[PDB]
């Protein structure tokens, strides 16, 4: 339940920097994104509401400075909620592709991995599926981050193989 | 040579004999014995049966899921339930536009007696 | 995708061609696909049997002729 | 002033069971499978006959 | 070759000779259900009198309206007829004793079902009057709006099953049975199972108050025994498909017990009797059923036509969707995946 | 590997295997014996039918053409297996598929009269069912008791059979 | 008691219906010759059948138990010969 | 049993049949009456070619949903050389009936799973279209 | 009158609200999201309390990695 | 191979010559649409998968609401005339 | 994200009235416009043109689509933001130019349809997002329904899209019936020596490139764009152009085509000589809209374009979509006004549009002078690079034909300007209002752009040969 059994690019960097991951699983997004990061979820949370605000007080809609429902700050909210946590995932994942600046995650790679090696668990934990169901799921999963601009998708899986050197 | 294949072949048979014994049993087959303008609807006739189609049809989408359940275990599930979950409110869509209210034009007049 | 998959989910008729094909390409660059070639000739005898269909239609001849 | 939602004694839950699980169907629904274990009323007509008065005409 | 064409004739003595006295069962039913007497002059405790409805049936005249294409008023009677006769099939009557086994049993009950629209909407065509062809929209809209939760708790049901061959659901339900885990199901499905029929519950239609005279059509002779057998086959076909997708179907209790202290080897007299009291727990669920249908036709009033539109697509509907999102959490809760 | 067609015909030919291939004693067993005892001739025969498709998979092509010492390997030990058992509880195993010819070959039916036979081939031919691929602590579905599936009608003869395994003590 | 008339009918049809399983028993028992039916038909049951008519000779499951093969074992095998689909 | 070898080429035949009776007629609805058969008649010709599955999975949504439709709509009118026998074997590395529809339910949810999903917004278009068009809201 | 107040004036007051007069929606809503927050949340906790999970059936002929070694007996 | 191509050849025809008949040329494009499936279908069938019936049962759907949002355009098409 | 958006949004639109129109689409307009800012790095996603497949040999993300991918949601920001605002605080401007209750829904969906072509490998994956978008297109010209040339056209566009619907499946389905597969790594220069798959593949370009006004198939797109409403033809003319055209460039599955080249050739006449005699606007704009699809058709006989492609299309989708919106503003200084759904008609109608002001005539006299190829505009370099890359590869008497189209192309673009500096005899001299000030600071932006867009000429070279290759 742990062998890939497929033929995989080790090490095959996306930038200058050193990769980890071909597709980090979700919950290890959410455990790696900088602090840096959520001040982007943050300020585009806040942008939505200024925004419709704002274009309001470009051209009114009914020729009168009026600001608008509350029911379209609430829902502007929930978008913004999106567009931030899109802006995350997307600025937090591309530091396992070694494309951008890999610095302190690398370190922590360094850890985790080798928290659980010597814990005597699995690298990456063991997903709920035969080996060519989690082949196929990552098939899924693999680069989806890319054409984010469409459709999000995730790595829910915690398939086996992920572009590391040996495993 | 089947009985399955005969049961779908002999019941045509079967009406015929129905069918050709009132022109063998009956007598008198036949004596002696305005629609200028209009025909009326409302959406809600003529929707029911348009908007019946992709409901109808996500269950014929639907039936191969089900008989390979076992094969997808815990992520085809998963993929299902995303596809149900947009299906869902694409019905509750029409629910609050209220595509199948046929309303009625017997108010009971709601504006009072405004008066000099 | 639904590449070598079968009715019953297994690999289909030509699978083997087609793997012998792709075996054929993973370890050949452009300028050298010549060589290719009498793999993927043998992959075609799978779908369509145009060799086969001259093989047999000659004996079938020879035996119609005597 | 009639009643709204919030001045009614009983639950949601418990109105709504009356609602889905149908309390006054399944009632009814007894009345008549009640009537279908008692006698019936009507006679054999031309072995028997219903009332007449003396002063029928 | 001689074996399977007494095969066929004993299941149409079976079924096409029972479907006649369930007309005068209907009868009898509502007549002590409102206090009175069935029908008593017409044979020994008078039954037999279908014979007598059809046979005068079968001697009037085929009067046929000048608006009508007599062709059309040919077609839909008899492939209504039929489509209600070539659904017994894969009715189970025991293990694996259908009239053809097929591995696709649901999908061929659930097509010819879905076949059963066809004939109503083609009827009101012919004698094309203003009334008649708005009569027959007004009875298929529904007909099809139904038509869909029929197909499709069929679905969930084989959520347990994962295979479309019939018996093998019994098979599946012996361990329990599917309406007594899930019973809001089985109340949701009768209201279903009154839908697709021709029922006044829910048959607004046939009103012939508010038509010119029309019920349907009013098309009759022969051709009347026709639309009138395939309602009465429709009845007891949808009954038959509430008792094994839903209820039990050929399953009685245990019974091996019994028969050990029975029987000391096989022979013909042991298949005979297990034959005969599976066929007999089908046939005690599915009598049980076609009078349930009665017993609902009698204590209810008709709908509107808007209280039948409301009545699919607001309120039992999204419900529905309610089940597809609780019983793949059920499964998935447990491993409890089921195989083929 | 597809099923048949609109209107297939069957044919056949008559003709030898040719030159090099010696005779062997081909499986003349029916579907309902080989299925009761497919374990045992799994059990017993594991190493050489892995080895069959060990070499039908590293002959790429070859394939049928390749492993005919291996065909002719794997089905004579499976026949050993089965005219010892013809020797050994012919009676009990010949019962068991005298319950397994009905119930549609579902192994569900025959439980009483399964238990039997693992004890006396066990006994004599000395083999044994093992399930591969059930982690422990998982019991072996033919091994519990109170089965939730109860078969339908278990056959007269094993169930007397079974009463007097309890009798003589061999249970 | 109850309305026995009302159920008159209704006793038909049990009665019918019982009829119908009895016989649907029988024939079906005498079509197999002793063993019940096959509620599930699988490709591997298919072929398997398929090879159980090769073997124990002209009958359909007559179900022997026997060590080594017939001569004509190795002779009746068949193939399908499958049209050409047009 | 000679009789059975020419099944499929009855059916191509009544299939050209059909399709001039489609293309010759007076009223609408005779049409869609002949298109109804020959639905029917494709069916049957899956269920001969051998696959008995699409045959009813066609009379499920064609005649089921789609012609029914059209019949539904069309009443609101106001007035009027390659003959070579395949070789089939038989092989036995199938464990289980993982038939056609077993297999479309993998491939549709394991391979190909996005066609799927956003075959999810042409059925939700399906049902925003009419109610964006037949409606006139307020 | 049972009008509305609206949902994002007081949700739990709405919920009663809707529960109170159009169960219909609420009563298969609620249905629906007992659906995936149950599967997320109480599958952990059978693996950890009540029962692990299956081993996973063999889908052909399980073929292990070997290199065909000396295999004797029924030559002749 | 033949059933397909002439089902979907004769639907072609039927559609150019009888314009001034508009359901027929639905009704001729739907028959395109069982024409398409009943030549893929059997290249399914011919080819060992199920990857054309993977297409096929894609365009069984497409069909479907080809013709649920079409009818509408027909309805719409209507009612701003009267016949 | 944009199902991300749509989910939520049909749900905000069904729990909506029928005066939030207006905000809807102004909230969308915001939201896709930080959808681009937000998250524009992901340019950043390859170095030397590696590309990505996802959701397992299915999708296809690249360098290249990547861009165009960029450059619909920067369309959609514009024909959203004509929308959400209105032009003046006026009564006309409000029974017309009212958005519908659906209409925002169906824009997003059918962005879906047209990203899901450009990002697609597989030939199923193609076949579902043209059947998306055309249904798209069905609806949203079918949604001003109460106009009789609307849903005349609707039925128009749907039986060819349909006729293009069996095509294309059609040759999907004979692509299939001589090979296994659907994807496109089984052409790879070594098939195509041995096999004839030109016709198959042929006959797929041609029933993609059909829905565009691909000459044979002329007329009938050309009543479409007059029959439309003038709003919603600045849409339905682009979308199905640059989504099937980026597909198609994507792929150049016919390298020497002798058939798209004869066609694009027939195309570049008879769009050319077809914009003549004209005095309908809705006409003579369309077939400036078939002209440079005609462009499109010899770009898509080459080898490795995506530098005059791209260009022209970022060129093309900023030319075409300013100058509905210039006639959008000039409708209201004209002087008669018909059709409700259809204001401006004739080209006589804008006869005296410079004694209005000066500074519509500029940006407008520019925007059609970049249609022309004059060489200080971003309109120039176009065609520049389009025949960098033709006499690249030796399509000779192609360049020629392509200076005849240009000639007699640039012959009626002029026709605009001959109506529209003359005189009027009746002069504006005092307006009430203005026009609401963002919605025309849009048309400022995007006419900076075709004027001052050699600017970055040098740049996006650059950006070109690092990213790109």
């Amino acid at each position: 339940s742990s062998t890939p059994l497929v033929k995989t690019s080790v090490n095959y960097s996306y930038g200058d920097y050193p990769l980890i991951d071909a597709d980090p699983h979700f919950k290890r997004v959410v455990g790696y994104m900088r602090p840096s990061d959520y001040g982007v979820i943050g300020l585009a949370t806040a942008a939505l509401p200024a925004g419709i605000c704002f274009a309001e007080w470009l051209d009114p809609v009914k020729g009168k400075f009026a600001r608008p429902s509350v029911k379209f700050l609430r829902v502007a909210t929930m978008l913004g909620f999106a567009v931030g946590f899109g802006a995350a995932y997307a600025r937090s994942s591309l530091r396992f592709f070694g494309v951008t600046e890999n610095a302190r995650e690398y370190k922590k790679d360094e850890a985790q991995m080798a928290a659980r090696k010597a814990a005597g668990l699995e690298p990456y934990g063991t997903s709920s599926l035969t080996p060519e169901l989690q082949e196929i799921a990552a098939k899924n999963s693999a680069h989806s981050i890319a054409g984010l601009f469409i459709f999000p998708w995730f790595n829910f899986v915690n398939h086996p193989y992920h572009g590391r050197e040996q495993k | 040579m089947n009985t399955f294949i005969i049961f779908i072949i002999l019941i045509p048979i079967v009406g015929f004999a129905l069918l050709a014994v009132n022109i063998l049993l009956a007598v008198y087959k036949p004596y002696n014995e305005f629609n200028q303008t209009r025909l009326a609807f409302n959406a809600a006739f003529i929707l029911v049966a348009i908007l019946f189609l992709p409901f109808d049809l996500e269950i014929s989408t639907l039936l191969p899921y089900v008989m390979s359940i076992y094969l997808v275990s815990n992520y085809g599930f998963t993929i299902v339930l995303l596809f149900l979950l947009i299906l869902i409110i694409g019905f509750v869509y029409e629910i609050n536009t209220n595509a199948l209210k046929i309303n009625k034009h017997n108010k009971p007049n709601t504006d009072s007696l405004i008066y000099k | 995708t639904a590449a070598g998959i079968s009715l019953t989910g297994g690999r289909n008729r030509c699978f083997s061609e087609w793997q012998s094909f792709m075996h054929c390409t993973a370890k050949t660059d452009a300028k050298s696909r010549a060589q290719c070639l009498p793999n993927f000739e043998d992959y075609m005898e799978c779908l369509h049997h145009t060799k086969e269909k001259a093989r047999l239609r000659e004996i079938e001849s020879v035996l119609k002729q005597k | 002033r009639p009643a709204t939602w919030e001045e009614s004694e009983e639950g949601a839950l418990s109105k709504a069971t009356k609602y889905f699980l149908l309390a006054e169907m399944f009632r009814g629904l007894y009345v008549v499978l009640e009537q279908f274990f008692r006698a019936p009323y009507t006679i054999y007509y031309p072995f028997e006959k219903g009332p007449v008065s003396p002063r029928f005409r | 070759m001689i074996i399977n064409i007494v095969e066929i004739l004993i299941f149409l003595v079976c079924v096409l000779f029972s479907v006649a006295y369930l007309t005068v069962a209907e009868r009898k039913t509502l007549a002590y259900m409102q206090r009175r007497l069935g029908p008593n002059f017409v044979g020994y405790y008078g039954l037999l009198q279908a014979f007598a409805d059809a046979v005068k049936l079968l001697l009037k005249e085929i009067v046929l309206p000048k608006e009508s294409n007599y062709i059309i008023l040919v077609i839909s009677p008899l492939i209504t007829l039929i489509t209600a006769l070539i659904g017994w099939v894969v009715i189970p009557l025991g293990p694996g004793i259908t009239l053809g086994e097929l591995n696709l049993g649901i999908l061929f009950s659930l097509a010819i079902g879905s076949l059963g629209v066809f004939g109503s909407l083609l009827s009101g065509w012919s004698s094309n009057s203003k009334y008649s062809l708005l009569g027959s929209i007004r009875s298929t809209a529904q007909l099809i709006s139904y038509e869909l939760i029929l197909t499709s708790i069929f679905i969930i049901i084989i959520m347990f099953v994962s295979s479309l061959n019939i018996t093998t659901i019994i098979e599946t339900q012996r361990v329990v049975w599917y309406c007594i885990p899930l019973l809001p199901l089985l109340l949701i499905f009768f209201i279903a199972s009154v839908a697709e029929t021709a029922r006044p519950p829910f048959d607004l239609t046939e009103s012939e108050s508010e038509l010119v005279a029309g019920y349907f059509t009013e098309y009759s002779g022969s051709p009347f025994v026709f639309f009138f057998l395939a309602e009465y086959s429709n009845i007891i076909l949808i009954s038959a498909f509430n008792g094994y997708l839903l209820l039990g179907g050929y399953l009685s209790f245990n019974y091996s017990y019994l028969f050990n202290i029975l029987f000391n080897d096989y022979s013909y007299v042991s298949f005979l009797f297990e034959g005969l009291i599976n066929s007999s727990a089908y046939a005690i669920k599915l009598v049980f059923l076609m009078f349930s249908f009665i017993w609902v036709r009698a204590a209810f009033p008709r709908f509107t036509y808007d209280n039948l539109i409301n009545f699919c697509w607001i309120i039992l509907l999204p419900l529905l969707f309610g089940i597809f999102l609780i019983i793949p959490s059920t499964l998935y809760i447990f491993d409890s995946f089921p195989t083929l | 590997p597809r099923e048949a067609a609109a209107h297939w015909v069957p044919f056949e030919d008559k003709a030898n295997m040719p030159d090099n291939v010696p005779d062997v004693v081909e499986v003349g067993a029916t579907s309902a014996p080989l299925l009761s005892a497919s374990y045992f001739i799994g059990a017993k025969c594991k190493p050489y039918n892995d080895d069959f498709m060990l070499c039908r998979e590293e002959s790429q092509g070859s394939g049928a053409i390749d492993c005919l010492k291996e065909g002719r390997r794997v089905t004579r030990c499976a026949v050993s297996v089965i005219e010892d058992i013809n020797k050994s509880c012919l009676d009990e195993f010949r019962l068991h598929w005298q319950c397994l010819e009905q119930n549609n070959h579902q192994l569900s039916g025959c439980r009483k009269a399964e238990a039997l036979l693992n004890k006396c081939v066990f006994t004599k031919l000395n083999l044994e069912k093992k399930i591969p691929g059930l982690r422990p602590d998982e019991e072996p579905v033919f091994l519990k008791k109170d089965p939730w599936i109860k078969p339908a009608v278990d056959d007269f003869k094993s169930v007397r059979a079974y009463a007097e395994a309890k009798k003589n003590g061999t249970l | 008691a109850i309305p026995f008339e009302a159920l008159l009918p209704y006793g038909i049809i049990f009665g019918l219906l019982t009829a119908g399983g009895g016989a649907m028993q029988v024939l079906h028992v005498y079509r197999n010759g002793g063993v019940r039916d096959r509620f599930a038909i699988d490709q591997w049951d298919s072929q398997m059948m398929e090879r159980d008519l090769r073997l124990n000779g002209g009958q359909g499951r007559k179900q022997v138990d026997q060590a080594t093969a017939p001569e004509a074992f190795k002779h009746n095998h068949v193939w399908k010969s499958e049209r050409p689909l047009i | 049993m000679y009789l059975t070898y020419y099944f499929i080429e009855i059916t191509i035949f009544l299939a050209i049949l059909c399709t001039i009776f489609i293309i010759s007629a007076k009223n609408p609805m005779v049409s869609i009456l002949y298109m109804i058969a020959l639905f029917v008649i494709a069916a049957m010709y899956l269920y001969l070619i051998g696959l008995g599955i699409f045959s009813l999975l066609y009379i499920m949504i064609y005649i089921g949903a789609i012609a029914v439709l059209f019949l539904f709509i069309i009443t609101l009118l106001d007035i009027n050389g390659n003959d070579y026998n395949t070789i089939i074997t038989q092989d036995w590395f199938n464990i289980e009936n993982t038939t056609l529809l077993t297999t479309i339910g993998n491939v549709l949810l394991t391979n190909n799973a996005f066609i799927l999903l956003v075959l999810a917004i042409v059925l939700l278009l399906g049902i925003i279209g009419p109610i964006s068009i037949t409606m006139k809201h307020k | 009158i049972n009008a509305n107040p609206g949902f994002w004036n007081g949700p739990f007051r709405y919920l009663r609200w809707s529960a109170h007069n159009r169960p219909h929606l609420f009563f298969a809503f609620a249905i629906g999201i007992a659906g995936p927050v149950a599967a997320l949340t109480l599958t952990p906790l059978r693996r950890k309390y009540l029962y692990p999970d299956h081993s996973p059936l063999p889908q052909s002929y399980p073929l292990p990695q070997r290199a065909r070694e000396g295999l004797t007996g029924f030559d002749d | 191979m033949f059933i397909g191509t002439i089902i979907l050849v004769l639907s072609f025809l039927g559609f150019v010559f009888n314009r001034r008949n508009i359901i027929l040329a639905f009704i001729c494009l739907e028959t395109m649409l069982l024409g398409i499936n009943l030549i893929l279908l059997r290249n399914s069938v011919l080819f060992d998968d199920i990857s054309g019936s993977l297409f096929a049962i894609v365009i069984i759907i497409l069909a479907g609401v080809e013709s649920a949002i079409g009818l509408s355009l027909l309805v719409s098409y209507y009612r701003l005339r009267g016949v | 994200m944009l199902i991300l958006a749509i989910i939520s949004l049909i749900t905000f639109v069904s729990m909506s009235k029928l005066s939030d129109n207006r905000a809807i689409i102004r909230l969308i307009n915001i939201y896709l416009i930080l959808v681009l800012v937000l998250d524009s790095f992901l340019y950043l996603l390859f170095l030397n043109n590696q590309t990505y497949t996802v959701m397992g040999e299915l999708l296809i993300f690249n360098s290249f689509t990547f861009y165009i991918d960029m450059l619909i949601y920067f369309i959609m920001i514009v024909i959203s933001s004509l929308y959400g605002y209105n032009l003046y605080n006026n009564n006309l401007y409000k029974t017309l130019f009212e958005p519908k209750k659906e209409l925002i829904i169906l824009f997003l969906i059918n962005i879906l349809g047209a990203l899901l072509i450009v990002h697609s490998n597989d030939f199923i994956t193609l076949f579902v997002a043209i059947e998306l978008q055309s249904y798209s297109i069905y609806l949203i010209t079918a949604i001003y329904n109460s106009s009789y040339k609307a849903s005349k056209a609707s039925m128009l566009y749907f039986f060819m899209g349909g006729i293009l619907s069996i095509l294309i499946a059609y040759s999907i389905n004979t692509y299939y019936s001589v090979l296994n597969s659907y994807t496109l790594h089984s052409l790879d220069s070594l098939i195509i020596n041995t096999l004839d798959l030109n016709l198959i593949l042929i006959a797929l370009s041609l029933g993609l490139l059909f829905k565009i006004g691909i000459a044979p198939l002329h007329k009938w797109l050309i009543s479409i764009y007059e029959n439309t409403p003038i709003l919603i033809t600045i849409y339905i003319s682009l979308i199905p152009k640059i989504s099937i055209l980026s597909y198609l460039v994507l792929s150049n599955i016919s390298i020497n085509s002798l058939v798209i080249s004869i066609l694009a050739i027939l195309t570049l006449l008879v769009g050319s000589v077809g914009g003549l005699l004209q005095i309908k606007i809705k006409r003579l704009l369309a077939f400036s809209g078939l002209t440079n699809a005609g462009y499109m058709m010899l770009l898509l006989l080459l080898n490795n374009n995506e530098f005059s492609y791209l260009y022209y299309i970022t060129q093309y989708s900023i030319s075409h979509l300013a100058i509905f919106m210039i006639i959008i503003f000039s409708i209201y200084y004209i002087n008669y006004i018909n059709n409700q759904y259809n204001p401006i008609i004739y080209v006589n109608q804008l006869k005296g549009l410079i004694h209005d002001n000066a500074y519509l005539v500029l940006s407008m006299a520019i925007v059609v002078f970049s249609f022309i190829g004059i060489p200080p505009l971003l309109g120039f370099f176009g065609k520049l690079n389009i025949l960098m890359s033709i006499l690249n590869n030796g399509y000779y008497f192609i360049s020629i034909v392509l200076i005849v189209a240009s000639l007699i192309s640039a012959l009626y673009y002029l026709y605009l300007l001959n109506v529209s500096i003359q005189d009027k005899n009746n002069i504006l001299i005092n307006s009430n209002e203005t026009v609401s000030s963002v919605l025309s600071y849009i048309l400022s932006s995007l006419i900076i752009l075709i004027t001052f867009g050699f600017i970055y000429n040098s740049l996006i070279i650059d950006i070109f040969n690092v990213y790109f290759n």
